[PDB]
Parts: C-alpha cells; structure tokens; sequence
C-alpha cells in the first residue's frame, strides 16, 4: 500500500545520487590538467 | 539569438558605459578643423586643451616636440586601456588580452631582433609598446641567447600558442623578422576570430566584420608590397589570414597574383573592396590605398557602436583612439614642417 | 454537470495568451529600443520614424490582451471540457504566434533601424518586412478568435 | 557551458522519460491510470492559489530587479563622464520599480479571493472552489510573467537610453517613448489578471 | 459515447498548425530581414527586389493559418477520438513542415540577398532554391489537408 | 473493439514521415543554398549546375510525402493496433532516414559546391557522394513501404 | 493470447535498424564528402579513388536495410512478446552498431583522404583501417540476424 | 511464473554486448586512424606497424560479439527472469567494459602513434600500455562469461 512512498523515495534519492556522482566525475574529468607550465614545453 | 541583453550588464555593463563615455571624448570633425587652423605646436596644445585631452600636455616642457605629443597620447591611451582592463572580468578580460596581443607580437619581434644582433634585452624594453609590456621576468636577463628567449616566450607569454606556427627556435635565425611577424599576426588574427565567433551573439556580429576586413586588407597589402621582393608566392600565401571574405578562391587568386592590376581584378569581385580600390588613385595628391583602407576601418569601428550588448565596443574604441592619436601626431607634423597643404590627410572620426 | 477541473484549461489559455504575447511584445520592444537608442547618437532625427517597429511590437501585446479578455469573459466555473480546450487552444495559438511575431519584429526592427541610420532608402523596405512579421501575430489572433468563439 | 549541459541533460532525460511513459501507458491499455482529472482534483486548490499569489509577487519583483540592475549598470557607467545622467535617467528605474508595484497590488487583489473550505471530497470542494484555485493560479502566472518580461524590456530600453544620453542630452526625451510602450505590457497583464479573478469566490 | 477530452488533441492540432508555422515564418521574416538590412547599405536599389524571401516566409504562415482555420472549423463537441487524432496529426504536420521550410527559407534568403549584392546573377538561383524550400511547406499542407478532410 | 488510441499512432506515423523528411530536406536545402551563395561570388556560371544538391534534397521530402500520403490513405476508424504500429514504424523509418540523408546531402553539397568553385573536376565526384547520401533516404522509403503496405 | 502491444517492439526494431544505420552511414558519407572536397582542390585525380569511405558507409546503410527488411517480413499480427523483443533487440543491435561503424568510417575516411593528399602510401593503410571499422557494423548485422532468426 | 516479458532483459543484454562494444571499438578505430593519418605524412614506413592499436580496438568488438552471440544462443521463450537478469548483466558488463577499453585504446593509440613518429623507442612502450587497456575489455568479457552462464 505504501508503493507511492517507497517508489518516490528510491527514485529521487537515486536520481540525486546519480546527479551528484555525475557532477563530481565531470568536475574531476574536466579538471584543469595542472601542467600548463609543461603544455608549452612538451608542445 | 544569444540574448546578450539579459546578462551582459551583470559583469560588463559598467565598462560598456565607461568605454562609450570615453568614446564620446574622441575629437569630432570640428575639433579636427580647430586643430588644423593652429600655427604652432604650442597653439596646438592650446586648442587641444579645450577637448577631452585637457591638461595631459601641460606638464611637459614648453618647447614642445612631435615626439613628446605622440608619447603623451600613447601614454594616455595606455592608461585608459589598462584602467578598463583592471576592472574587467574573465570574458572581457580575455577579449582585452587578445587586443593587447597585437602589440605583444611587435614587441616580441623587437626582442628577438635585438637578441640576434646581440643587444641587451633590458635595453630594448623602453622601445616596446606599453600595451604589450612583457611584465613577465622569464623573458628578461636572457643573456642574449635566442634559444633562451624562445623558451621564455613559450613558457611565460600568451604568444606560446601563436609560436606553434613555427617549428623550432632555429626559425628565429632562419626566417626574416617580417615573415615571423606576419605569421604570428596571422595566427593571432585567426585565434581572435575564433574567440569572437565562440562568444557569439552581438559580439560576433559586431566584431567579425572588423576582423574580416583586417584579414582582407592584410592579404591585399601583403600581395601589393611583396611584388618586387624575394618573398615567393608560395611563402606569401602563408601570410594571408583565413578569416577574411576572400578565403574561397580569393586568397588563392591573390597568391597567384603577379601585378597590382591582378590584385585590383581580384578585389573587383567584392564591391566593398572594389570601391576602396577605385578611390585609391595612388598618384600624388590623392588618397592612397592604405588611406582608403584606414577610412573603411574607421567606418567599421564607428558602426561597431550601433550595437549595445557586445565587447566589440572596446576593440572599436581602442582602434578609434589609436587613429585619433595618429591624426593628432600628423597634424603636429604638418604644423612643425609648415606643410599645411596636406594637413587635411587626417582621417576624421565622428 | 461538467467536470470540476474543466476551467483549468481555459484559465491556462487566458494565461498563455497574455504571457507569451507579452513575451513577444517585450522582446520586440527591447530589441527595437536598444537598436534605436544606439542609432540615435549618430542619426538623432530618425528616432520618431524608428519608433514604428516598437509600435508594431506593442500591437502584438494588444492581440494577446484581446484574446485573453475573451477567454477571461467566457470562462465560468462550469464550462464544458470542450469549451475549455477551445479556450486553451486559442490562448496558446495567440500567445505563441505573438511570441514568434515579436521575435521577428525585434530582429527586423533593430536591423532595419540600424540600416536606415546607414541608408535612409531602407526605411520603407523595413516597414514592409515589419508588416510581414506583424501579420504573423494577426494570423494567430484570427485563429484564436475562431477557437475562442466556437 | 557546464551548467547549461546539466540543464540540457535534465531536460532531455525528463522529456524522453515522459515520451516513453506516455507510450507505455497508452499502449498497455493503462491510460485509465493516467488520470489528469485525479491530479487536478485531489491536488488542493490552496496549492494553486498560493503558488499564484507567490508568483504574482515574486516574478514581478524578479523582473523589476532585472530591469533595475540592467539599467543601473549602464546609468552608473555612463555617469562617470556625464554625471547628469544620474539625475535624468532615474525615470527608467522608476518604470522598472513600477512593475513590482503592480505585482503587490495584484497579489492583494488575488489574496483577497482566498477562503477555506472545510471540505476534502472533490464533490464537496466543488466547481466554484476548484475554479477559484485555478483562476488565482492563472492570474498569478499572468501578472508575474507579464511583469517579468515588461521589467526586463524596460530595463534594456533604459540602459540603451542611458548610453544614448551620455553622448547627446536631447535624445532621452525622445527615447522614453519606447519605455512607455515597454511599460504598457505590464498594465496589460494586470488587466488580464483582474479579468481572470473578477468572478472568483472560494468558500 | 466518446471521451469528453477527445477534442483536446484536435485543438492541439489547430493551435500547433498556427503556432509552429508562425514560428517558422517568423524565423524566415527575421533572417531575411537582417540580410536585407545588411545588404541595403551598399545596394539600396535591391531592397524591393530582395524582399522575395520574406514574402515566401509569409506564405508559409498562410499555409498554417489555412489548416488551423480548417481544423478550427472541423472541431465539434462530440468529435470522435479518431477525428481528433487526425486533426492533431494534420496540425503537427503542417506546423512542423512550415517550421522546417521557414528555417530553410530564412537561411537561404539571408545568404541569397547577401550574395546578390555581390553577384547579380545569383538572384534567379536564389529564387529557385527558395521555391524548393517553399515546396517543403507546401508538402506539409497537402498532407495536413489529406489528414484534416478524411 | 480495437483500441481507440491506435489512430493516434497512425497519424503520428504520417506526421513523422512528413515532418522529419521535411526537416531533413530543409537542412539540405539550407546548407546547399549557403554553399551556392558562397560559391557564386567568383564563379557565377555554376549557379545552376550547383543546384543539384537542392534537388537531391527536395527528393528526400518527396519520399516522406509519399509515405505520409500512403498512411493518410490507409487510416480508418478501426485500424488494428498492430496496423497502427506498422504505420508508425513506417513513418518513423522514412522520416528519420530522410532526416539523416538530408543532413548528409546538405553537408556534402555545401562542401562540393565550395570545392567546385576551385576545382571543376570535383563536380562528378560530388554527384556520386550525393547519390550515396541520397539512397539512404530511399532505403528508408523502401522499409516504410514494406511496413506501410503490409 | 499474445498481448495486442507485442508488435510495437517489432516495428520499433525495424525502424531502429533502418534509422540508426542510416544515421551512421549519413555521418560517414558527410565526413568523407567534406574530406574529399578539401582534398580534391590540390589533388583532383584522387577523387574517384577516394570515394571508398562513402562506399563503406553505404554498405553499413545496406546492413541496416537488410535487418530492417528481415524484421518487417517476420512481423505478424500474432507476434509473441518474446519474438517481438527478439526483433527489437536485433534492430537496436544493427542500428547502433552501424551508427558506431559509420562514425568510425567517417572520421577514418576524412583523416585518410586528407592525408593521402600528402602521403600516397597512406592510402592502403586507410583502407585497412576502414575495413576494421566496417566489420563493426558487420558484427552488429551478425548478432541482429541471429536475434531475428532465433 | 516466467512473465511474458522475461526475455526483454536478455535481449537487451545481447543488444548491449554488441552495441557498446561496437561503440568502443569504433572510437578506438577512429582515434587510431586519426593518429595514423597525422603520423604517416612524415613517417610513411610506420603505417603498418602503427596499425596495431586499430587491431586492439577490433579485438574489443570481438569480445562483445562473442558475448552477444552467447546471450543470443541462451535465449528462449520461457527464459526465467533470473536468467534474463543474468544475461542483461553480462551484456552490460561486456559492453561498457569494452566501451571504456575502446576509449582508452583510442587515446593511447593516438598518443603513442604520434609520439613514435618522433621517438621510435616509444613503440614498445605504447604496446605495453595498449595491452593493459585491452585487458580491461577482457575483464568485462570474463565477468560476462561468468554471468551469462551462471
Ligand atoms: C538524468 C537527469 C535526472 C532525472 C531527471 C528526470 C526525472 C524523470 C522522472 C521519471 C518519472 C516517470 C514516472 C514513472 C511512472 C510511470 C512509469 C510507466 O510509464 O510505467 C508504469 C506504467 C503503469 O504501470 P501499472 O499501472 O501497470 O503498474 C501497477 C501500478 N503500480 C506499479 C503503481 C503498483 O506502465 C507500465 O506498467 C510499464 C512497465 C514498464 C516500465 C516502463 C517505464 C517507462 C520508461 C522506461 C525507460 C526509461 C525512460 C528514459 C530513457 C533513458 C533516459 C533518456
Ligand atoms: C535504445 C533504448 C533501449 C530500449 C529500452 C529502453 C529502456 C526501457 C526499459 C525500462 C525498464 C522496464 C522493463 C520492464 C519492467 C516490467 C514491466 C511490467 O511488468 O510490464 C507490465 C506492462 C503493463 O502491464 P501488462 O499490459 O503486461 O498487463 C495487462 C494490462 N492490461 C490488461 C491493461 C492490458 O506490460 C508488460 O508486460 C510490458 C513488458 C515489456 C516492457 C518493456 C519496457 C517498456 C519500454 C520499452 C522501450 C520503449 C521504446 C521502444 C523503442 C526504442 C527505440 C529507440
Ligand atoms: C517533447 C515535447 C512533448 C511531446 C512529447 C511528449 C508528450 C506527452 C508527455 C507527457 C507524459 C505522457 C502523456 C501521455 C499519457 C498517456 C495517456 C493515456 O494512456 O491515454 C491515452 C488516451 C486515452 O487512452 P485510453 O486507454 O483511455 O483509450 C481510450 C479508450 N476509451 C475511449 C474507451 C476510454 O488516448 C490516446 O492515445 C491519446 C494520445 C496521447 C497518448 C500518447 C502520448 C504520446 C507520447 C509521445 C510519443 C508519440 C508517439 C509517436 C512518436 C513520434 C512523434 C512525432
Ligand atoms: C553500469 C551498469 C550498472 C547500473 C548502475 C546502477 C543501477 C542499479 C540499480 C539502482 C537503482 C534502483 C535500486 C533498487 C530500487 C528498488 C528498491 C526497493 C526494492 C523493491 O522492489 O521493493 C519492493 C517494494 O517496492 C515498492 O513498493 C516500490 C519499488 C519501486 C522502485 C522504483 C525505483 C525507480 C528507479 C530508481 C533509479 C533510477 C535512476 C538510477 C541511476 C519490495 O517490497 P514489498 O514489501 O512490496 O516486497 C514484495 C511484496 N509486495
Ligand atoms: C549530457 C549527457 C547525458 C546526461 C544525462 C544525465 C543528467 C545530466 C547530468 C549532467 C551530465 C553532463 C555533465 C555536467 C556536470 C554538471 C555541470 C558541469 C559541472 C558542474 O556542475 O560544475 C559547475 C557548477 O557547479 C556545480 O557543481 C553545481 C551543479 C549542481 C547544482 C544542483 C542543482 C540542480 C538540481 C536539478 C534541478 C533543477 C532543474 C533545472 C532544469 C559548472 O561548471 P562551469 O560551467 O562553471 O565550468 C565549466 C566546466 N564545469
Ligand atoms: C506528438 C506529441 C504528443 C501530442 C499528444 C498530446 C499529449 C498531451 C499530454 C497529456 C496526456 C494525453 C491526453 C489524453 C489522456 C488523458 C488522460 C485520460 C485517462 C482517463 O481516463 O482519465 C479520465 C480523466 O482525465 C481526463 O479526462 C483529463 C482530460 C484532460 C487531458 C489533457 C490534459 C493534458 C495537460 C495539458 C496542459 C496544458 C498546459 C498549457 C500551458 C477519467 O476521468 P473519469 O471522469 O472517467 O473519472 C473516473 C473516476 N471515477
Ligand atoms: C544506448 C543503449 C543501446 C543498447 C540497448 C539498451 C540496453 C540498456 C538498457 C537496459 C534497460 C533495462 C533495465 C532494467 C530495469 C528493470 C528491471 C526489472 C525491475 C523489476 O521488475 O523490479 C522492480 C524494481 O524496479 C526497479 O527499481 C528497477 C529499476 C532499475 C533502475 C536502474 C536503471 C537500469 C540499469 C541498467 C541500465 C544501464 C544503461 C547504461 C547506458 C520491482 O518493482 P514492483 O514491485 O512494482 O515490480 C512489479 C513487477 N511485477
Ligand atoms: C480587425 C482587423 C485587425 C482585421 C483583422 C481580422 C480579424 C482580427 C477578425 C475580424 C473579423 C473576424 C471574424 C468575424 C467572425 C467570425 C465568426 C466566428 O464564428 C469565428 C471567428 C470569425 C471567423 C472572426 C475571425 C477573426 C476576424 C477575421
Ligand atoms: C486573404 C485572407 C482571407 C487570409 C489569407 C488566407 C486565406 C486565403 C485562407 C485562410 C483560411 C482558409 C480557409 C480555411 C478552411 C476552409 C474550409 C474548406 O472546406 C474550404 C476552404 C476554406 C474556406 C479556406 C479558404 C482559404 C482561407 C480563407
Ligand atoms: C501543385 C498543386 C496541385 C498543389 C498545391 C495545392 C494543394 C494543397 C492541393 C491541391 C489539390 C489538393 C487535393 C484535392 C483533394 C483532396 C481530397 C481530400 O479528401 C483529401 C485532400 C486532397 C487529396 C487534396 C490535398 C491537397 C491538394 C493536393
Ligand atoms: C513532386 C512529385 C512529382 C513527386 C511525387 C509525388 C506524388 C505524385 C505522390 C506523393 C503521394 C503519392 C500517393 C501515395 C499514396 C497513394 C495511395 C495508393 O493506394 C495508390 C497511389 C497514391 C494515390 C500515390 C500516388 C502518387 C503520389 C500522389
Ligand atoms: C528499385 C529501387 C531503386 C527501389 C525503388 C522502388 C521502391 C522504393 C518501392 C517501389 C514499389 C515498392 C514495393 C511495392 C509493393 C510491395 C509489396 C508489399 O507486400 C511489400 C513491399 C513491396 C515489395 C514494395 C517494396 C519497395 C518498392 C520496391
Ligand atoms: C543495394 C541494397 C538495396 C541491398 C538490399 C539488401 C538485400 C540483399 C536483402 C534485403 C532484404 C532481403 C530479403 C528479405 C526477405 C526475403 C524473403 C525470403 O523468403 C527469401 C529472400 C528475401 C527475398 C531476401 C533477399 C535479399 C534482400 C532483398
Ligand atoms: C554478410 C554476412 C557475413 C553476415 C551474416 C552472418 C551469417 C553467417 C549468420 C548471421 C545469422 C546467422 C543465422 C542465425 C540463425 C539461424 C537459425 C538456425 O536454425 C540455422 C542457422 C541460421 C539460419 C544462421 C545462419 C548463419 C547466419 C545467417
Ligand atoms: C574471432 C571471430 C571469428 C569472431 C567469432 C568468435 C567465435 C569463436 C565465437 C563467437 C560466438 C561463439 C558461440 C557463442 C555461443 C555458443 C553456444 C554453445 O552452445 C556452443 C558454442 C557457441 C556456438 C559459441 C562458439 C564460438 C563462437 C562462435
Ligand atoms: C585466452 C586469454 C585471452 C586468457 C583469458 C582467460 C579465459 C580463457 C578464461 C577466463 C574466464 C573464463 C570463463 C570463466 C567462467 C566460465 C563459466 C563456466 O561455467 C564455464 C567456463 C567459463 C565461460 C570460462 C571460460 C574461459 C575463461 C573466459
């Protein structure tokens, strides 16, 4: 009988967690490479 | 559309207003006539004090010289641009940096020319354009080593991106300084055009025409000036920027060009350039091709002010004030040399 | 009787008619005004003529208002679902047609005003194009009326 | 455009989910579960009415602030060399603020139409109460969004007029007309809102 | 014996037919508009000649209007779900075909009016291309009619 | 007997066959017209020969139209839900295959007309590529017919 | 017995097999066409020899067409939900494998034709790489056919 | 029970095992081909050796194909939901591991092929890295071969 409650809890909790993981992985993947002092030396 | 109206003024509205206020201070035609009617450089300063310039020249020595006036004008322009830059945010800051790259490209050429001829780099800074000052210390105390200077440029100068058009530091001693300068300017112009296009909106609309004309005039004048020189057509075509409106088959035809008549024929396909070439009689006593291109450049910069929410206003103001400083220096030269006849050759603005 | 929720779609029809038409008119007026103000420094004597696009943009708002008024006067708490859907369709039609016409009027008016600043002969041409954009909003109004009165 | 990428991803995912969900409901003969009537009816009219009032005020204030800063940045940038602007161009700001005023007024005109039911069964709540809630929500949306767009438009026109004023004093008097036109839209919204809640009666 | 919400889809046909088409037309009338302005500074004599794109864009709007009015006259309170779906399909077809045709007309007209300032011979070419773009909208109308008059 | 929502999928098939094919043809025509305008500045004599892309783009629209009309003729009150699925699949296939073919034709035609301004010998090659970029739409049409006439 | 909605997944499988494969082939053709247009200016006599990547993209489209027709000929009214899922999986497999193969073919062909303008020996290498991309689509087809005939 | 939709997940497993592996292999092949094109201009003799990355990318596809066929061969009308979930898991494992391995192989191959143009000694090093990257795909395969047969 509580299908609405658990469905919404799980759906939105997991959507929020997935969004947080995606945002963190994008902030790390698109992190500044950090060797800008070396980009112009290697290239 | 990009709707720059909604968010432009968040970071750049104050500077938009400020640069438009500065542009309001560019000498009008009436002020140019007033300055033209002067008899002596002292009278030129007197008539100039009533304009926006004010007392920029009162401190200097009473026996004025054209060099002093030019230096003061350049200093005022540099101060205004630096003040605008210091108050600008990331996108507009990058735009103004791109504006300064144009002078950094000449300054680095001066540095390499001095280093190859074994003159102290520290002694070349005074002759560099202030707007392209190499405040970085990596390119100083180089000990007159071209390789060290090239490494310094690559490491601690925004020109590192444009120096990848070259292949090695040996090119500094291989290619003529003019070819190096023109290749750097081609790369810089292409980067500037790409940046402006990426900005999009009113910025791209009001700035791409100016860069396109810059590329086209670069192509035309590189073709015209290189006819009698050892600069081969294959090496000449490398100096044509690809931003212009001549890119499809226009730049190629210019590269194949072998005479001014052929350059005029190439320009004929474009009415806006056809008119400039037609008006450039080039015989003594009438406007030359460079003067016609200056008039068109001034026209484009002036039209850049009909848009509101864009960064092209800053580039337009910088170029318009550069032309105004050149006009004032020209008037001072005509006054000093008593050559009143050509005193009308200044290009009016507004 | 009819459903309890029937009036919802008519209410949304009126709201859309006004909101989207207001969006279109506001964009048209803003774009035209920011073109006109920038032109005026160069060609101060043209402002009045150059006000024509703004007026056209304003007319778009009026259309919305008109239809909105209709939907706000023919909408009772017990209207059939059919009439409520008709009013929703009329409102969406007028609102979004006015939005498109307002965008077109803003773009055309700004460009033509600047061109007239640079080329007086363009004035008449601009007007024609503006009319062709303005008519778009009118079209929506027509359809909206046909739907709202039915 | 990282945040733009996030918004676009959320929008695309939501609407792809909606398309697939609608296809599944329609095709599996489960349309009866997609009761839009149940949604519009069980949902309390108080939610709609209070969202309407909140939007009527908040979106009007958002438009007023948008226009105010859009035109104030230009005013205070131009006035560095022509301070007279600060004296003359406050009218632009006034117009922007006028938008917000309409907001509160309509909020009042909407908030005066609220009244509890003491009922929960949709038959008990009734057409009158449900239409009152829906119409208060719609009037709030109309006034809020019309005021938002009018305020933004007036701000853009005011920034243009302030930049024009910095270079020629005799232009503002002729550019204010545009602002007046840009202001009319606000009024229109208010009128429509007043027409939407003219015959609204909760209770 | 039909759902009272059947008319909804049919309405969303009419609305759509007049909305999307308008949007498409607007885009045309916008882009071409700008182009004309940009090319009017140097070649004023071509302003009236170079108004064909806008006209074509305008015609696209008319297409939508036609279908919209047709749908708005075929709506009834007891409209079956089948006829309602037919009208929704016709409205979407005409609206989005007109939207695509308006995009094509705007782009082609802008490019053609800008080029004709430099290459007079291009004019006829532009017209041909514009006709092709116009034809796209026409196709939609055809389908819409076939769907809206079954 | 049969579900009343089957006609929705049938009309969606028709309107997709029209709308997506029209969008593909519009993109092809727009890109090809931009390329033709750019090319004709220096090489006016190729304004007509360089119109083949546009034609090859228009053909794509025709494909969609065909399928659309077929669906709009196969629709009836009591189409089995399976028949509606067949029509929807045919419409989606033709529309989206035509959309991809129109993208390819636009890109290829723009590139080919720009190149042919500098190298005449490319023309023939361009044509071949366009054919290879057009059969794609044809393939979709085939599948659509196989689905629509089943 | 079988649910009335079973054929939905089958028609979607056929439509995917056609549409996604056509999209992949269209991307491949577009990229190869741009590459050939850039190449042909300096080295015209390589145009015919450089048409291979477009042919490989066409072959990917043909894979998609084959699977689509197979599904559209094994699709019956009383199609079991299990067989409908099989056909949907076959369609998705072939369509998206062909999409990936078309992307690879487009990028590889563009790079290879551009390079071969400067290094003739690269030609053979390009072909090899293209084949290694082509088999990708082939693999999809294999799986699709299995799922179609299971 | 064996719900009638039990085979859906197994079919999606096969579709994933093929589609994602194909996407990974396509990306690997595309990046490696770009690198080979940019390398062969200066070092033509290295075209055949520097094709090793493509082969590795191809191997990734093979992995997927295997699992896909395996899953395709393990399907059945009354496939128990547990086995369907197992096969979906195996398909996702192999497909996404192959996607990651293909991305890694593409990037590593591009970088190593470009570097080996300038430093021949890098060749062997690249191979080692490539092997590591490819092993990732193998891991996925292994997990798939544990799940699809569990
Ligand atoms: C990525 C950004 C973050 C996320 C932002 C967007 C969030 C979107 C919000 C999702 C909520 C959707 C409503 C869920 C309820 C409706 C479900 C439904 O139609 O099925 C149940 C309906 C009704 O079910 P029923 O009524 O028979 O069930 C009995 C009732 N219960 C279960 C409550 C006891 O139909 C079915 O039974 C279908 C069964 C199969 C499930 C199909 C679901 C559709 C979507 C599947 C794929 C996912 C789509 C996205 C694709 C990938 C991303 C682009
Ligand atoms: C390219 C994308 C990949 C394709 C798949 C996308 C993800 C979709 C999967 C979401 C998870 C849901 C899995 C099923 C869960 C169990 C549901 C259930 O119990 O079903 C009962 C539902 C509803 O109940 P019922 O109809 O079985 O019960 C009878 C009900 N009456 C009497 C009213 C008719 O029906 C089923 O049995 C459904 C079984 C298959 C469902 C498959 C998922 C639906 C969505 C598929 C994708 C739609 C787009 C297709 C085209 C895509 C092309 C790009
Ligand atoms: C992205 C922009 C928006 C457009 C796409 C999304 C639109 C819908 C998004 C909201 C969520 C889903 C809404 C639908 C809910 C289902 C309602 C329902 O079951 O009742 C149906 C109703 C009633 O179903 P019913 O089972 O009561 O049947 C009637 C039976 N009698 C008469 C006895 C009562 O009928 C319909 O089928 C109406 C059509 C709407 C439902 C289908 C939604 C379409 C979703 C988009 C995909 C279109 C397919 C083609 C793809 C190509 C498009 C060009
Ligand atoms: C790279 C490949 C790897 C994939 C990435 C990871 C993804 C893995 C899956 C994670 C997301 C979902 C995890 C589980 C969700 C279900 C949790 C509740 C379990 C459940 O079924 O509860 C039942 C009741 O549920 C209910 O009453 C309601 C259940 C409905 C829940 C629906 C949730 C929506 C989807 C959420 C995730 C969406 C985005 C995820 C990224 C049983 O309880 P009972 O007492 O009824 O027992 C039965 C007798 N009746
Ligand atoms: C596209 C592929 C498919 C995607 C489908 C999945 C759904 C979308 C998920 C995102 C997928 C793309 C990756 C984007 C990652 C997040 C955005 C970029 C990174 C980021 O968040 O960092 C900065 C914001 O700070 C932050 O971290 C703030 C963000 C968190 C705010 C959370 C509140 C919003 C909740 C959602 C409800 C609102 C709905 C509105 C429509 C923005 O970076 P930058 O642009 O400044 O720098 C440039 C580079 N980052
Ligand atoms: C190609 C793209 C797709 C285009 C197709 C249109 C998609 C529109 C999306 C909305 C959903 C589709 C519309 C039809 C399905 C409506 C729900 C029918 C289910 C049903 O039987 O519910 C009835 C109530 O719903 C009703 O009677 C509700 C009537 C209203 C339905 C339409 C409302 C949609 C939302 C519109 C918002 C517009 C906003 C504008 C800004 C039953 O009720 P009963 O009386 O038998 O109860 C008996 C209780 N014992
Ligand atoms: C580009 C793609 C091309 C390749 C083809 C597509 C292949 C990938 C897509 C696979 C789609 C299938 C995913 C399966 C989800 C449903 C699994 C069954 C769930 C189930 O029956 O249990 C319910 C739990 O729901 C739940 O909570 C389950 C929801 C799980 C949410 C997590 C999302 C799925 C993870 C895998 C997707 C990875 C995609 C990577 C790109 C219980 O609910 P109840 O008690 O009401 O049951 C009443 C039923 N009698
Ligand atoms: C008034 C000016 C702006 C001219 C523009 C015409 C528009 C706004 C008006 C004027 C007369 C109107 C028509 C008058 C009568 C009817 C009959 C009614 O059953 C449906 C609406 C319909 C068909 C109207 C449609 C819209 C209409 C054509
Ligand atoms: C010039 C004015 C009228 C507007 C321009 C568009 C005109 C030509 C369009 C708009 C709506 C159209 C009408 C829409 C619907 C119908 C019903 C049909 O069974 C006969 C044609 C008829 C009556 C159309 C005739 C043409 C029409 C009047
Ligand atoms: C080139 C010309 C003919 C096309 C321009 C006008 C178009 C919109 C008209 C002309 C004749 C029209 C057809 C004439 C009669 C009918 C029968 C009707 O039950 C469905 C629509 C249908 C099939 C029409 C479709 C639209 C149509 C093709
Ligand atoms: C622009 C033109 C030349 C290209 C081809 C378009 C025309 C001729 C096409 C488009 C739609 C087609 C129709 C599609 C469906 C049907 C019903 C079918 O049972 C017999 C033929 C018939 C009636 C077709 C005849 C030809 C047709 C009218
Ligand atoms: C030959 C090449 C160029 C294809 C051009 C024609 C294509 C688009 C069309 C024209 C007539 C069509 C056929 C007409 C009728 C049938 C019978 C039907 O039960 C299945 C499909 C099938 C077999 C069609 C397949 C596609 C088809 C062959
Ligand atoms: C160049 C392009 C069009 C290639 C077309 C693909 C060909 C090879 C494929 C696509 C679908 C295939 C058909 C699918 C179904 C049948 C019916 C079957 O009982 C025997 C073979 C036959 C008749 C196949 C023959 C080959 C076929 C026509
Ligand atoms: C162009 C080619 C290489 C691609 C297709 C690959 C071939 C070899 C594969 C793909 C699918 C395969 C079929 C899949 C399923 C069955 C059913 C089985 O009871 C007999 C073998 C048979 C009929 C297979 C024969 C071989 C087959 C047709
Ligand atoms: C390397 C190239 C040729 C790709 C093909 C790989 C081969 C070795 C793989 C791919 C799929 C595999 C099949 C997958 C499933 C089964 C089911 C089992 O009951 C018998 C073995 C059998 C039939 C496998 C035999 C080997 C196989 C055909
Ligand atoms: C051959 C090279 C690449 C080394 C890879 C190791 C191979 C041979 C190993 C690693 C994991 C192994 C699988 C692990 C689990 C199972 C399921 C079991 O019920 C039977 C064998 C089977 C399917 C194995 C087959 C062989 C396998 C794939």
């Amino acid at each position: 009988l509580e299908y609405s409650v658990v469905f919404n809890l799980v759906l939105w909790i997991m959507t929020g967690l997935a969004l947080a993981v995606i945002i963190t992985s994008y902030n790390i993947w698109n992190m500044d490479p950090g060797y800008d002092s070396i980009i112009y030396r290697m290239t | 559309s990009f709707f720059p109206e909604l968010y432009f003024n968040v970071d750049n509205g104050y500077l938009e207003g400020l640069v438009r206020g500065l542009k309001a201070g560019v000498l009008s035609q009436a002020d140019y006539l007033n300055l033209v009617q002067c008899e002596t450089l002292e009278d030129l300063k007197l008539h100039l004090q009533s304009t926006d310039y004010g007392n920029f020249l009162a401190n200097e020595a009473s026996p004025l010289t054209v060099s002093v006036i030019d230096d003061k004008l350049k200093e005022k322009m540099v101060v205004e641009f630096r003040h605008m830059r210091n108050h600008a945010y990331e996108p507009l800051a990058s735009f103004l940096d791109f504006i300064t790259y144009s002078y950094m490209i000449d300054n680095v050429i001066l540095l390499i020319t001095g280093t190859l001829h074994q003159r102290s780099i520290a002694e070349l800074v005074p002759k560099c354009h202030p707007l392209g000052s190499f405040e970085q210390m990596e390119a100083v105390n180089i000990a007159q080593t071209p390789a060290e200077l090239y490494n310094a440029i690559l490491v601690d100068t925004p020109l590192a991106a444009f120096f990848q058009d070259c292949i090695s530091e040996q090119d500094l001693d291989e290619m003529n300084i003019e070819i190096i300068r023109n290749t750097l300017y081609k790369a810089y112009l292409e980067s500037f055009y790409k940046f402006c296009t990426l900005l999009g909106g009113t910025t791209a609309d009001a700035m791409c025409p100016i860069l396109e004309f810059e590329a086209d005039r670069r192509a035309f004048i590189i073709t015209i000036n290189s006819f009698g020189t050892e600069l081969s057509k294959e090496d000449r075509a490398k100096l044509f920027p690809h931003c212009g409106r001549l890119y499809p088959e226009g730049l190629a035809q210019l590269a194949r060009a072998d005479d001014y008549e052929q350059v005029k024929n190439v320009a004929d396909y474009y009415p806006e350039y056809k008119l400039l070439f037609e008006g450039a009689g080039s015989n003594p006593g009438d406007k030359t091709l460079e003067d016609r291109f200056f008039e068109h450049e001034v026209k484009l910069n002036k039209l850049a002010f009909l848009n509101q929410f864009h960064f092209g206003v800053f580039y337009a103001f910088v170029k318009l004030k550069e032309q105004e400083c050149r006009n004032i220096v020209w008037i001072a030269e005509c006054i000093a040399q008593r050559h009143r006849a050509k005193i009308d050759n200044y290009i009016p603005i507004f | 009787n009819n459903p309890e929720y029937s009036s919802f779609f008519g209410v949304m029809g009126a709201s859309s008619a006004m909101v989207f038409s207001a969006m279109g008119a506001a964009y048209g007026t803003a774009k035209s005004g920011t073109g006109i103000a920038a032109m005026s420094v160069m060609r101060p004597e043209l402002i009045m003529k150059s006000i024509i696009p703004v007026v056209m943009a304003g007319i778009i708002a009026i259309y919305g208002l008109v239809v909105a008024v209709l939907i706000a006067n023919s909408l009772t708490d017990g209207i059939t679902l059919y009439r409520s859907f008709l009013q929703l369709g009329a409102g969406l039609s007028v609102g979004l047609s006015g939005l498109a016409a307002g965008f077109a009027i803003g773009i055309v008016g700004d460009a033509g005003v600047r061109g007239t600043a640079q080329q007086p002969r363009l004035f008449v041409g601009m007007i024609l194009i503006l009319i062709f954009a303005e008519v778009l909003g009118l079209y929506g109004l027509i359809v909206a009326l046909i739907l709202s009165t039915k | 455009t990282g945040l733009e990428l996030l918004y676009l991803g959320i929008f695309v995912a939501f609407w792809a989910c909606m398309i697939v969900v609608g296809i599944c409901y329609t095709i599996f003969d489960l349309g009866f579960r997609f009761d839009v009537a149940w949604f519009l009816t069980e949902t309390s009219p108080f939610m709609w009415s209070n969202l309407g009032i909140g939007l009527a005020i908040s979106l009007s204030v958002v438009g007023a602030a948008w226009g105010i800063y859009i035109t104030g940045s230009s005013i205070i940038g131009g006035g560095v060399k022509a301070p007279r602007i600060k004296t003359k161009n406050l009218v632009s700001i006034i117009f922007c603020e006028a938008v917000a005023i309409y907001g509160i007024i309509m909020a009042i005109v909407i908030s005066n139409m609220a009244e509890p039911f003491s009922a929960t069964d949709p038959k008990a709540i009734g057409h009158r109460n449900y239409h009152a809630g829906y119409s208060m929500f719609g009037a709030g949306l109309t006034v809020g969004l019309s005021n938002l767009f009018c305020g933004v438009c007036v701000g853009i026109v005011g920034s243009g007029a302030a930049l024009a004023d910095a270079q020629n004093p005799s232009l503002f008097v002729k550019i204010l007309i545009v602002e007046i036109f840009g202001s009319a839209i606000g009024l229109f919204g208010v009128i429509v809102a007043i027409l939407q809640t003219s015959r609204v009666k909760m209770g």
